[PDB]
RNA sequence: CCGAUGCAAACUGCGAAUACCGGAGAAUGUUAUCACGGGAGACACACGGCGGGUGCUAACGUCCGUC
RNA sequence: UCCUCCUAAAGAGUAACGGAGGAGCACGAAGGUUGGCUAAUCCUGGUCGGACAUCAGGAGGUUAGUGCAAUGGCAUAAGCCAGCUUGACUGCGAGCGUGACGGCGCGAGCAGGUGCGAAAGCAGGUCAUAGUGAUCCGGUGGUUCUGAAUGGAAGGGCCAUCGCUCAACGGAUAAAAGGU
RNA sequence: UGCCUGGCGGCCGUAGCGCGGUGGUCCCACCUGACCCCAUGCCGAACUCAGAAGUGAAACGCCGUAGCGCCGAUGGUAGUGUGGGGUCUCCCCAUGCGAGAGUAGGGAACUGCCAGGCA
């Protein structure tokens, strides 16, 4: 029991990030891609999504599944938020651990000027 | 080989309860807290802010929840 | 890692040849071994189980963890959460090697060697066993010896058979019965 | 104790009528509703119908909620 | 004095030394927060262990537990390992649920400063329902607030507050206890 | 615009339990070693580093199996508000509201958004 697990676990920030009713930022990690995305608070649609399959943001990377691929999806949610106007989006971790490429991805993002 | 307690609903879903306002009271954790609803430490149910009350079912389990939405 | 590859190379093909099978992994494969002491008898004296928990440590690569008591019953006279003994889980290098050493040298040198006991089944592949005087093995020396202590090695089994179970003890020809 | 058949005030995987809270509505009711002030009066009620407890599921016995 | 389910006719309330006991304690850690973990019960394998002194493969998912007698809800466990602290701090506090009053309980939210985190956010004691003390009386520290002419002193007025089993627990005048 | 895979929500047994088949194009899954960021109340158990070198074992997407389980009618049944009657402990009459279970029927769910492979 491991993707249970860690629904049950992420549920945890899910469940609380909705009382405050505020934008999302959610992560999915996987060794073959690595996925951003930015759920608005009714929890139905995505303000913006980013993948590292994607050969827009995969060419300059040399496998899809890196810490420099956070990095890059990282700038990349990081930009498209600033050219949206998210208004400082929350940041759920989903029952990840913040020291590897999570951690590296947080960084890249709150490098271009976030306040999350 | 006392005093009794006062328990049930005091409002009723339609009811416009302001911010403050203690929908139930109950022994144990009868209704649980929905969407701008705050619970106690005492296991009690009130408002955050003025709109009207609705029960909903929900959940694997099918357990009652109480919230509050804009009039 | 030392013992792996060859047990990829004659085990597996040897199970693949006999069962006809499709995924090269079909084959159960080990994941586990749990060494733990059934003496339960240090409830009067710690230090018998601190020298076995230290005995414990030094056959294998990594210490030992205390266990307590799970239920109290008045019948054998137990309270709730009494240490009495621990367990060591190997996987991996570690267990490879343990494994190795023990079906090289321990196995063969055992008084009263009927054989192993097949019937000695979990009912769905795991196999679990126990033997004395933990002497035979090299690594504790007689004159280090407080008492005569059994063992119990549990070996993790996959499969959902015991015609799979069967079949990987018999890898090592399984000597008799 | 294994499975089943029936039963329950400190039994409900279900679930009435009835009572009660809020919203909307045609019509009636001398506002019959609520807020403040002055004046009081009363502070051993009885019996009956409706559903019960108690009582020996004998009593024109006993106490309750409603009319 | 106070709680636990019924009788008590599906809001609350609704009887007769009614059927039932428990608390008048305790944790200054059994409090807060972050990570992960979460069964009980039964079969099968172990030197004995067979279920019952410990371990791993299964049947099953909240039947174990939650400091207490009992009670409701609790797997998002309201439990249970690793780590750090005292937010059980201070002024408060719109509103709501009860009451005949004295008053009691919950409570969004601001400010001064803290612990848990990277942050989102939590922390105004303990999962809760009982676990206590009101009026008066005596004691501690602050105030020139007041001071029977002046400057002090004595004495009062308020602020946190110990004793008062005041355990006749809303506590009736200064009136000491037991009985045939 | 059609098929398949993963994620984000509603629905919470018409989504579940048991059985057979299919899934490596992409996606997802087993992780070998870790002296390096991370650590075990022992264990690289979980988490973190490099993918097709090894495969679809287990897990999970889909089709059927209506075997178990669920909902679910109309109808009837038991009950009750109101006025009356009787043999008044209980029942009936005119009228309104109406049980549970089961039968007919269903389903091996459906739906909104984003990313990728084959068309």
């Amino acid at each position: 029991d491991k993707k249970s697990a860690r629904i049950r676990r992420a549920t945890r920030a899910r469940r609380k990030l909705q009382e405050l009713g505020a934008t999302r930022l959610v992560v999915h990690r996987t060794p073959r891609h690595i996925y951003a995305q930015v759920i608005a608070p009714n929890g139905s649609e995505v303000l913006v999504a980013a993948s590292t399959v994607e050969k827009a943001i995969a060419e300059q990377l040399k496998y899809t599944g890196n810490k420099d691929a956070a990095a890059a999806v990282g700038k990349a949610v990081a930009e498209r938020a600033l050219e949206k106007g998210i208004k400082d989006v929350s940041f759920d971790r989903s029952g990840f651990q913040y020291h590897g490429r999570v951690q590296a991805l947080a960084d890249a993002a709150r490098e271009a000027g976030l306040q999350f | 080989t006392s005093e009794a307690k006062r328990l049930g609903v005091k409002r009723f879903g339609g009811e416009s309860v302001l911010a403050g306002s203690i929908i139930v009271r109950q022994r144990g954790t009868k209704f649980h807290a929905g969407a701008n609803v705050g619970c106690g430490r005492d296991h009690t149910l009130f408002a955050k802010a003025d709109g009207k009350v609705k029960f909903e079912v929900k959940g694997p389990k099918n357990r009652k929840f109480i919230s509050i939405e804009a009039e | 890692a030392k013992l792996h590859d060859y047990y990829k190379d004659e085990v597996v093909k040897k199970l693949m040849t006999e069962f006809n099978y499709n995924s090269v992994m079909q084959v159960p494969r080990v994941e586990k071994i749990t060494l733990n002491m059934g003496v339960g008898e240090a409830i009067a004296d710690k230090k018998l189980l601190d020298n076995a928990a230290a005995d414990l440590a030094a056959i294998s690569g990594q210490k030992p963890l205390i266990t307590k008591a799970r239920k109290s019953v008045a019948g054998f006279k137990i309270r709730q959460g009494y240490p009495i003994g621990c367990k060591v889980t190997l996987r991996g290098e570690r267990m490879w090697e343990f494994f190795e050493r023990l079906i090289t040298i321990a196995v063969p040198r055992i008084r009263d060697f009927r054989g192993l006991s097949a019937k000695s089944f979990d009912g769905r592949g795991n196999y679990s066993m126990g033997v004395r005087e933990q002497i035979i093995f090299p690594e504790i020396d007689y004159d280090k010896v407080d008492r005569v202590r059994g063992l119990d090695i549990t070996i993790t089994t996959t499969a959902k058979s015991d015609e799979e179970g069967r079949a990987l003890l018999a890898a090592f020809d399984f000597p008799f019965r």
